[PDB]
């Protein structure tokens, strides 16, 4: 779509807009009512998917603060949707009954799809992407991050698991430094000590 | 929690940690 | 003696700090792990894994 | 360099003294052990069954 | 000290075969008791081993 591949992340945004006396459901109103007003005038940190989260909610922070507050107009409707991209993220940050964020969730990994369909597409269908930094980069990023949410939460994953996968790659390693140590350095006969003498 | 923030002693099960030194130095 | 007897009473933690402690849990460790890190070259097997 | 011929040597022993002197395999090993006479010929100079 | 008064070869070798025989299959001296043993007399020829 050339310079409306910004419209189809814009439609993207859109699509994550579509998924309660607590203060946390507050902020989400009042994040979505601040992507409202700018939109129409520019015209926790213990869990994997909190730290994809945060990200998500960190890189387009910086996105809009790069592009908005710095068909020409799609390039500041496709950053203005970062807002509604960190809305969504700040929604799932206390994903609190779980079947409030879900359909949020279904939204933002689809959406996510999505995005990273029309961006990955986007240089080979002719459009270029590395002119613009500041500009270019956060949906790009954001795309990512959203793709390896729909990974780590799809899938339970948790630190558990990425612990699990450490140690394990570095019991392997450690068998094979005994083995190497045992057959070419000292034998561990020769380097320990040799009880009942 | 209960233990000090101290080493363990690698000289309870071999010497071979004491070919370390000349080596480096 | 009785001041070596006094002395030896007095003391007791920094006998046991200077005959235990001091080379085998505190000197000793990191002189092996300095010594290692600066022997083997810039590798995550030979830098983290084996150590 | 320094440390591999002493692993030569001591292979090089082992294959005379260990794998073809005197083996040692686990598991089932009755049938051919004529040595389960001595020891149950020697039961009562070992410790009292437990 | 440590180190040269330490067990030699054939020290360390009856150590391991003499676990094996006198320590591992000692043990089969539960199977010949639930079946029968008489032990003490089971010296010598008594032509019950």
């Amino acid at each position: 779509p050339w310079s409306s591949v910004l419209l189809g992340c814009v439609a993207a945004t859109y699509l994550r807009a579509a998924g309660l006396l607590c203060w946390r459901h507050q902020r989400l109103a009042l994040t979505a009512a601040a992507y409202g007003m700018v939109a129409v005038l520019t015209q926790s940190v213990s869990t994997v998917a909190g730290l994809l989260l945060t990200t998500t909610i960190v890189v387009s922070l910086y996105g809009l603060f790069a592009a908005v507050f710095a068909a020409a107009g799609l390039r500041r409707l496709a950053a203005g949707g970062l807002l509604l991209t960190a809305a969504a993220s700040h929604g799932l940050f206390d994903f609190p009954n779980p079947t409030i964020y879900s359909l949020l969730n279904l939204g933002f990994v689809a959406a996510a799809v999505l995005q990273s369909y029309f961006l990955y597409i986007a240089p080979a269908w002719g459009v270029n992407v590395n002119w613009d930094t500041a500009l270019w980069g956060p949906m790009y990023g954001t795309a990512f991050l959203g793709l390896v949410y729909g990974l780590v939460a799809l899938t339970k994953f948790d630190w558990s698991s990425v612990v699990d996968a450490v140690l394990r790659v570095a019991c392997w390693f450690a068998e094979l430094t005994m083995w190497f140590w045992d057959t070419f350095v000292w034998k561990f006969s020769w380097s320990e000590k040799t009880r009942r003498a | 929690n209960s233990l000090y923030f101290v080493f363990t002693q690698l000289n309870q099960k071999t010497f071979l940690s004491y070919w370390l030194l000349p080596v480096a130095g | 003696g009785e001041r070596i007897w006094a002395w030896r009473n007095r003391s007791e933690n920094e006998r046991w700090f200077w005959e235990v402690f001091a080379w085998d849990r505190l000197i000793f460790p990191i002189l092996v792990i300095v010594a290692w890190e600066y022997l083997v070259p810039n590798h995550l097997v030979w830098a983290v894994l084996a150590p | 360099r320094y440390t591999v011929p002493f692993m030569v040597i001591s292979g090089l022993f082992w294959m005379i003294h260990t794998w073809i002197l005197d083996p040692l395999p686990n598991k089932f090993r009755r049938q051919e052990f004529i040595r389960y006479r001595r020891e149950m010929l020697h039961v009562a100079s070992k410790l009292n069954f437990r | 000290f440590s180190t040269i008064t330490q067990p030699d070869t054939d020290l360390i070798a009856r150590q391991e075969k003499g676990t094996l025989f006198w320590d591992i299959w000692a043990d089969f001296l539960v199977t010949a008791a639930d079946y029968y043993n008489v032990n003490v007399a089971a010296l010598s020829t008594i032509k019950a081993e």
